[PDB]
């Protein structure tokens, strides 16, 4: 049982694995509680991506120095920002020092960048714990891949627009991705470049994820390069994002996604109080007897 | 609500003068949106509390500054929003050290007011030089009530001192949803069970004029360019000379009151109750309003709750807005 | 240290007005410096809410007679009221009307002789500068008496600060009256009388708590 | 374009009593000195507008809202209404005997909310200037204080002006109405010539107060009693919960049985 498995159908075809209920829960909303964008599109027109595989392409960490501020500059209470690989955040913060980018970072919020050490991570973490909550504004950015998101949770205000950057592959690791590969195509049937789409989507949506606790929290999380948009990719989603994925967010600009962003909080920052929710995405005692509410969950459920 | 309410209201307004005023989400950029609402928002509130005050304080390139001392006209708070548009927003706000110069001005006012303070705020890099959960501590146990009108976001630490000082945190949508929210904070809010309430020492001192023709007058300049005045209104505890009425008395320490300024706020105590509004036909053998002697050529038809007579909209909109009494429960 | 000394003095510069003042006090052998520079830092059900109904306003004289009166009116003004409208004949008559153009010309009644206001504007500047400074000297007094003076603070160390306050005032008098005789002997008009109602005042509640607390005395 | 609101105090046992009285002024030169100042207000420009509100006893039923005797047309029409209202109300009429003193505010708040509808009624183009005129002749009850300043607030807010002819006696919530909202005061020294008053101080509108010299204001006493012996206060207490004047200090506040603090 899982937040975001996705998708439900590889999980038989690798662990031997027979069950008797495949079931994904759809998100009943009575308010958007999230917007997933997907900024593929820099505010030059520039392609966002990472195809050059961690070797520095120069306009592409510009756009995400770019997104980074302006995002920063929209967004309350801490932002979280997840790169590819400690190489590739390494180089990222380095070029936006020498670049003149990341004071500006500074001066809308205080960054807390990660490092791999076991005591280091913890005091980052505390200290932008304690700055989402003495008033001044928070980002902390880190990798996808290590313990910083596997069980350190970011709640209510902690991270209000989880920034994704890149699509996450394994692609420092050796032969034996090589080797598992082609176990997977000979001995299971599963193909090349299936699993290494489901391998990134499910590590990309795991660190996406977490920002929501409850109906009444809300998350901007944002994808930010143009690959989450070809169809096998965003296919790989599950479906609680999927649903709330519009055709006009899929492949925003930088602009027009922190035009989106605006709205979005601004929309949703009102009082939404537990007496707007009886009646769609909340049930009291009495409003289970009803076999009206029997065929709606009956209709909210579905299985693979 | 029948509730106690806070009627001596020292309010006192954070402006933010930051770089994100300079932003353009309003129709003009933020800070001549923020500024014609608070020009409308002295203008309705001291023509709803007479005996209350305001301050202004822009908080500019983190420092704050006491732009409007804490006095109750709206001349010179306007006329310094007015000079306030031509300013400048450079550099990022301070929550501390504007929570601390009206918690130093509004330590001292006495028990009974209930002092708020009103900070309209936008950015979210809230730059303070020292540690606001202290404030926030302090300002608790000093029995103020600080509100935050938000924009562009919800931050954690406003909401954390709105919900801790008593206050109530917002977020702005339109040019309609920000006038809704100034409209809301204009009233008299109510009181927590911290607040003193105490028995303030009041003077209504008569008009007077040149005595009879001046004969053995007492001819004084005035009590803060000013001409030679005859006579006017003095005051029962000290006996100087005020020209205008309701001005808390400079060299006493009493409060001055003509008294009907007592009559402008009794509204509240004795409030309206809800129109039962009914937009069908249903029953109308009364087909004229008794607020004016028309006929409702529309479908929405209101009634009173005692007396039960016949309202249209226009009559629903001035009575429950202006007149602040039912027409038939007079009779 | 000499701190009061330069922030006295760098005030002095910044706000020459309160310059004036400070010389207009201490050198003027009112008060001595160091005094000056001193000081110089839940359900509401409301009970009887017919007390707000009829307000401040005074009891007017409010005698309706018996209600004899009440069916002898509404016996009179119901036969007044069946025959009606005469437009032409009842309305004016013309000498009514002229008497009625007589009073409102500017000699006769409801022409109140008012709006007059007749003034005293003979030398305006230079007495106006020495209002200002007077002013602000007998409000800087005044500020210091009424904000020592409203609470009786009952203790020895108020008392004396209210008897430095006494000494002051009584020196502020003589101050007052040497001012008033070095400006009102020029042209002889401009009556300074409202400072001297002021300071009056002042001696009036002095003695009047003197006389107050020896009362209080036993 | 521009809106008088005149209203009449159709008090019937204070006419009844100048009826009685055989004086040469009776009600009726006075409601026709009322539609002579209508017609004439209707007769100075073609947009001018026209309303007149009597207050009776127990009711505030408005008067108003081809060419037989040489009128204009709807000047004939305007008259004929008022004259048939005015007979339709004041014969027909009842007798009660605990609220025989006439009232006011009721009839300031009909003016009020029928000056905005009729301010709604307005097109972009042109804009309604206005006032309420009040013909005062009886005793006002001192029981709607409360009511009256809040519709005295309500012309204050509106910028509607109020002016007042007062016939027999003096009345200080008028005369204070009359302070705060802009308006003007005039206490008439004889009955008959009351529509020559009318027709020079009182017919001229707003861009003709400033340009007329009129008689001068009379000074408005801002007197002040406290709720407790009814008598004239210089220096008063005031609650901060009830809001309640008491001249001198007692524990515990009658008016809303407040648990005092006392220090
Ligand atoms: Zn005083
Ligand atoms: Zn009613
Ligand atoms: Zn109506
Ligand atoms: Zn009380």
């Amino acid at each position: 049982t899982s937040g975001t498995l996705s998708p439900l159908d590889i999980y038989p075809k690798i662990l031997d694995f027979h069950p008797v209920t495949m079931a994904t829960f759809t998100m009943t909303l009575a308010r958007v509680c999230l917007c997933p964008m997907i900024i593929g599109r820099g505010n030059d027109q520039v392609a966002i991506s990472s195809k050059f595989e961690t070797r520095e392409d120069i306009a592409v960490i510009r756009n995400y120095g770019n997104l980074l501020l302006e995002m920063s500059a929209v967004v309350p209470d801490g932002i979280v920002a997840f790169f590819t690989s400690y190489q590739y955040m390494e180089s990222t913060v380095a070029s936006w020092y020498e670049q003149g980018i990341l004071e500006n970072i500074q001066r809308n919020k205080l960054l807390f960048i990660e490092t791999q050490d076991g005591a280091e991570t913890s005091v980052a973490l505390e200290k932008y714990q304690e700055a989402c909550e003495n008033g001044r504004g928070a980002i902390l950015l880190s990798v996808a891949r290590g313990k910083v998101s596997e069980g350190i949770d970011f709640v209510h205000h902690y991270g209000r627009a989880v920034i994704m950057f890149g699509v996450p592959y394994v692609y420092t690791q050796s032969r034996i991705l090589k080797a598992r590969l082609e176990y997977l195509r000979d001995q299971f049937q599963i193909r090349e470049n299936d699993f290494l789409t489901f391998d990134a989507m499910r590590h990309a949506a795991q660190c996406v994820g977490r920002a929501i606790r409850g109906k009444t929290d809300y998350g901007l999380m944002v994808f930010a390069d143009k690959r989450f948009a070809r169809g096998d990719k965003r296919g790989k989603l599950p479906r609680w994002i999927q649903e709330h994925l519009t055709d006009a967010n899929l492949n925003l600009t930088v602009d027009e996604g922190v035009q989106v962003a605006k709205y979005f909080l601004r929309q949703m920052a009102q009082p939404f109080h537990r007496e707007d929710q009886l009646g769609l995405s909340l049930l009291s005692l009495e409003q289970l007897e009803s076999e009206e509410t029997l065929k709606r969950i009956e209709q909210i459920a579905q299985q693979l | 609500g029948q509730v106690r309410l806070g009627m001596m209201r020292h309010l006192y307004v954070v402006v933010d003068g930051s770089r994100t005023m300079e932003d353009q989400d309003l129709k003009p950029n933020r800070l001549t949106c923020t500024l014609k609402l608070l020009e409308y928002f002295v203008e309705e509130y001291f023509d709803q509390n007479p005996i209350s005050q305001i301050g202004i304080i822009v908080t500019k390139s983190k420092r704050a500054e006491k732009l409007t001392e804490l006095s109750g006209n709206p001349r010179k708070h306007i006329t310094s929003l007015k000079k306030a548009v031509d300013m400048t927003c450079h550099g990022e706000p301070s929550l501390y050290n504007s929570l601390s110069i009206a918690m130093q001005t509004l330590k001292h006012m006495p028990g009974h007011t209930s002092r708020e303070v009103l900070i309209i705020f936008s950015s979210l890099t809230t730059c303070d030089p020292s540690n606001i959960y202290d404030l926030i501590k302090t300002l608790k146990a000093a029995k103020i009530r600080v509100s935050v009108i938000g924009l562009s976001a919800e931050v954690r630490v406003c909401t954390v001192l709105a919900r801790e000082t008593g206050g109530t945190y917002h977020v702005i949508l339109d040019e309609s949803h920000y006038k809704e929210l100034l409209t809301h904070h204009v009233s008299p809010p109510p009181a927590s069970s911290s607040s003193e309430c105490s028995l303030i020492r009041m003077g209504f001192p008569q008009h007077t004029i040149a005595s009879l023709s001046d004969q053995d007058a007492k001819p004084s300049f005035s009590m803060a360019e000013p001409g030679l005045t005859l006579g006017g209104y003095f005051c029962p505890q000290c006996r100087a000379k005020y020209c205008e009425l309701p001005v808390e008395c400079k060299i006493c320490g009493l409060t001055l009151v003509s008294a009907p300024h007592l009559a402008r706020s009794y509204h509240h105590l004795f409030p309206l109750d809800a129109f039962q509004e009914i937009p069908l036909e249903e029953y109308n053998g009364e087909r004229f309003c008794y607020g004016c002697q028309g006929e409702l050529k529309d479908q929405h038809v209101y009634v009173c709750a005692v007396c039960q007579n016949v309202f249209c909209v226009d009559c629903d909109v001035f009575v429950h807005d202006s007149l602040h009494c039912c027409p038939g429960c007079i009779h | 240290a000499n701190k009061e000394l330069e922030e006295k003095n760098r005030m002095l510069q910044e706000d020459p007005v309160l310059f004036q003042l400070y010389k207009d006090l201490v050198v003027s052998q009112v008060i001595s410096a160091e005094e000056f520079w001193a000081n110089r830092l839940i359900a509401l059900n409301l009970k009887k809410s017919d007390r707000y109904y009829h307000g401040p306003t005074p009891i007017q004289s409010l005698q309706y007679a018996t209600s004899q009166d009440i069916i002898n009116s509404f016996q009179s003004i119901r036969q007044e009221m069946e025959a009606y409208t005469p437009k032409l004949t009842q309305v004016l008559s013309s000498s009514a009307a002229s008497s009625t153009i007589t009073a409102l010309s500017p000699g006769g009644a409801l022409m109140q002789g008012g709006t007059q206001q007749a003034i005293n504007q003979m030398v305006p500047n230079d007495i106006q500068s020495e209002l200002k400074h007077l002013y602000v000297a007998v409000g800087e007094l005044l500020r210091h008496f009424w904000s020592c003076f409203p609470v009786n603070t009952p203790f020895l160390e108020e008392k004396v600060v209210k008897m430095k306050s006494n000494l002051e005032r009584f020196q502020v008098t003589k101050l007052c009256p040497f001012q008033e005789k070095i400006r009102r002997q020029y042209l002889s008009t401009n009556l300074v009388s409202h400072i001297e109602e002021m300071l009056q005042t002042a001696y009036n509640k002095l003695h009047t708590w003197q006389s107050r607390r020896l009362m209080k005395k036993t | 374009l521009n809106l008088l609101v005149i209203v009449v105090d159709a008090n019937p046992i204070w006419w009844g009593k100048q009826a009685l009285k055989e004086s040469q002024f009776t009600l009726s030169k006075c409601i026709d000195a009322v539609m002579v100042l209508g017609n004439s207000h209707l007769f100075m420009n073609r947009s001018n507008k026209l309303a007149v509100i009597a207050s009776h006893i127990q009711e505030s039923r408005f008067l108003y809202p081809g060419s037989k005797d040489g009128k204009y047309e709807l000047l004939t029409s305007a008259n004929e209404v008022i004259v048939e209202e005015i007979k339709d109300l004041m014969t027909k009429s009842d007798i009660k005997g605990q609220h025989t003193e006439t009232l006011l505010a009721g009839s300031l708040a009909k003016a009020l909310c029928y000056i905005h509808r009729m301010n709604k009624e307005v097109k972009d183009n042109q804009e309604m200037k206005s006032r309420i005129l009040v013909i005062k002749a009886a005793e006002d009850s001192a029981l709607q204080y409360m009511n009256f300043m809040n519709v005295i607030f309500a012309a204050q807010k509106q910028n509607i002006l109020i002016d007042a002819c007062v016939l027999d006696s003096d009345s200080g919530l008028l005369q204070q109405a009359c302070d705060i909202t802009g308006g003007l005061y005039l206490k008439v020294p004889q009955m008959p010539s009351l529509l020559q008053y009318l027709l020079w101080v009182f017919l001229p509108d707003q861009d003709q107060r400033s340009q007329l010299i009129l008689p001068p204001p009379v000074h408005v006493d801002y007197r002040a009693a406290c709720f407790c012996h009814r008598n004239l206060i210089e220096i008063g207490y005031v609650c901060s919960v009830c809001l309640s004047i008491f001249c001198n200090f007692s524990p515990i506040c009658t008016t809303c049985e407040t648990a005092f603090k006392i220090s």
